Formats: C-alpha cells, sequence, structure tokens
C-alpha cells in the first residue's frame, strides 16, 4: 500500500545471468521473464506484511556485466542488506563471489549484512547443464560448500532458490528481511553511508 | 516474526540507453507512485561551458539544485546535485527557459524521462 512503517533497502548483486532479476521479477510478480536481457539499473518496491504491519521494500537490481562496472556504485548507498549471488550450477560465478561480489559491496559498505544465495537449482539435475560442466570436468556447487563460503566471506548465511519453481523463493527474501531487522543494535549503524 | 508475500509491485526507477549515449551521460528513469506527490529535486538556472560551431561560449543551462530529503530522487541514487539536466522524454532543454523545463518535468511526471550530465564528487 501507499504507507510503510519501516523502509528495507536490499540490493542484489552477482555474475552476469546468475537470475539476479529473474529472482526478484518472480518473487514480486510471480512472472518468469522469458528471454535474457541483461540489467544495467533498475529499481522497484513492494510492500510486505511484517507482524500484520506494511513495510516498503525497496529492491535493487544491478548489473553483473563488468561493462558496467562503473555504474554499480550508484545502488549502494542506503543499503540495509546485501544479496549476492551466483548460480549453484555455474563454478564462475561462484569463484566470483569471493573475488569480485563480496570485495565489492564489503568495500563500499563494511557494515552491511549480506546473504550468500545459490540460485538456479532446478539445474542441478538438468542433463544439458550436467553434461556441458562434465564436458569440463566441472560439477554443480552443493550447499555444502556454499555454505562454507558464507561462513568464511562472513555472510549471515546462505540460502538457495529457483526462481523458475519458486523453490525456496521466498525464504530467501525473508532472511533478508530478517537480516535487516534482527541484529541487536540500530539499523542506522548497519544501513551504507556513501 | 510473520512475513507475508509481496503487494503492490512497483517500478520505480532505471538508467536506461546506457550503451547508446555518451558515457558522461546519465538518462533516469522515475516512475512516482501517485499523483500528488513531488519527484523530490529543484532545478536552477545556470551557465554551462561548451565548444559551440563559433568555439568555447558560456551558453545557459539548467541544473539540479537540491533533492528532498526521503524524496523519490533522493531515494533512487540516480539524480544529484550539480547534475546537468539536458533532455525530458525526447525534448532537449538548450532553447528551453527554467520555468518550461520545470513545467515539462511537472508534465511529464508520471513517466519521467530525464537525461542528466551527471556531476563528478572529487575524491
Ligand atoms: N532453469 C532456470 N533458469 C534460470 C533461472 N533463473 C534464471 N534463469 C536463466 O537465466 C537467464 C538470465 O536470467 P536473468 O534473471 O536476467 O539474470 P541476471 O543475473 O539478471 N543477468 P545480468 O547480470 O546481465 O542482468 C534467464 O534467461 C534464464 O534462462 C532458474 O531459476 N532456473
Ligand atoms: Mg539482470
Amino acid at each position: 500500500g501507499a504507507m510503510g512503517i519501516q523502509t528495507i533497502k536490499c540490493v542484489v548483486v552477482g555474475d552476469g545471468a546468475v537470475g539476479k532479476t529473474c529472482l526478484l521479477i518472480s518473487y514480486t510478480t510471480n512472472k518468469f521473464p522469458s528471454e535474457y536481457v541483461p540489467t544495467v539499473f533498475d529499481n522497484y518496491a513492494v510492500t510486505v506484511m511484517i507482524g500484520g504491519e506494511p513495510y516498503t521494500l525497496g529492491l535493487f537490481d544491478t548489473a553483473g556485466l563488468e561493462d558496467y562496472d562503473r555504474l554499480r556504485p550508484l545502488s549502494y548507498p542506503q543499503t540495509d542488506v546485501f544479496l549476492v549471488c551466483f548460480s549453484v550450477v555455474s563454478p564462475s560465478s561462484f569463484e566470483n563471489v569471493k573475488e569480485k561480489w563480496v570485495p565489492e559491496i564489503t568495500h563500499h559498505c563494511p557494515k552491511t549484512p549480506f546473504l550468500l544465495v545459490g540460485t538456479q537449482i532446478d539445474l542441478r539435475d538438468d542433463p544439458s547443464t550436467i553434461e556441458k560442466l562434465a564436458k569440463n570436468k566441472q560439477k554443480p556447487i552443493t550447499p555444502e560448500t556454499a555454505e562454507k563460503l558464507a561462513r568464511d566471506l562472513k555472510a549471515v548465511k546462505y540460502v538457495e532458490c529457483s526462481a523458475l519453481t519458486q523453490k525456496g523463493l521466498k525464504n530467501v527474501f525473508d532472511e533478508a528481511i530478517l537480516a535487516a531487522l534482527e541484529p541487536p543494535e540500530p539499523k542506522k549503524s548497519r544501513r551504507c553511508v556513501l | 516474526i510473520v512475513i507475508s508475500m509481496p503487494q503492490d509491485f512497483r517500478p520505480v526507477s532505471s538508467i536506461i540507453d546506457v550503451d547508446i549515449l555518451p558515457e558522461t551521460h546519465r538518462r533516469v528513469r522515475l516512475c512516482k507512485y501517485g499523483t500528488e506527490k513531488p519527484l523530490g529535486f529543484y532545478i536552477r538556472d545556470g551557465s554551462s561551458v561548451r565548444v559551440t560551431p563559433h568555439g568555447l561560449e558560456k551558453v545557459p543551462g539548467i541544473f539540479i539544485s537540491r533533492l528532498v530529503p526521503g524524496g523519490l530522487a533522493q531515494s533512487t541514487g540516480l539524480l544529484a546535485v550539480n547534475d546537468e539536466v539536458l533532455e525530458v522524454n525526447g525534448i532537449e532543454v538548450s532553447g528551453k527557459s527554467l520555468d518550461q523545463v520545470t513545467d515539462m518535468m511537472i508534465a511529464n511526471s508520471r513517466n519521467l524521462i530525464i537525461t542528466v550530465r551527471p556531476a563528478n564528487q572529487r575524491n
């Protein structure tokens, strides 16, 4: 609705094509975008009832493509929580979580909490997918190693989903919302100051 | 703690036409929640020094002078003070007066396409 008793700003980052936009569109409209269109910058808002009261969830989609690195920091000011994404069937995306994505958001917003989000989990058992990976001696990433990275990189926690089937979809955002609210300290102290 | 599914989905802003525009420009899209609230930024008169067909001249320019706190423009992070306004929904602001550019924005406020030349912050 028109009002919200608190605004939670959630920014989503991760390699190109890992499923950031579909994740967001699937969650908010229950629609799965048809074809892939790279994101430059998109901002949306939804209202979510928390404790029976309206809360504004500001969703900020960013560019996974490095061509747009220059523009990415624009999404960072005032972020309350970050979703760092990688496709569970994309080893390179997972590697970039530790080499680009976490360093980047942590550099700009040192005190903002972030969740590690595994996407496209419906592809773990996809023939084509499994064949190509193996065609280069690669396997999907398992929740085990993913959770280990969360741990090592200081993520609030690790969560995975599929925007296609929506499996674990709502829980990723519920957890995001929680990470923005739970810490025993003022939220203003966790909000990115840029 | 109970958290519902999302409701009242709304696209608010975006950066478009990034590939076909000079790197020094930014075309922003703003879609305000409702007819009654402000876009959240004021614009002022100013001069811009440019290389014209006749040389480097100082010509009339339009600039963002401030952002309402907690406002729409501010919440997006796509507009800042000192950014020069160049175009509004296909209409360039060069032959336009400050009041006209202000009117143009109000006219297109429900679906605004504003192209600016961002100001650079000292590192
Ligand atoms: N099987 C399956 N495919 C998915 C899923 N989510 C995304 N994809 C695939 O990935 C493509 C790119 O999705 P997209 O959401 O636009 O991701 P991106 O991370 O936003 N890309 P960019 O960083 O360039 O904007 C989609 O066309 C789709 O085929 C999923 O949950 N399951
Ligand atoms: Mg995208």
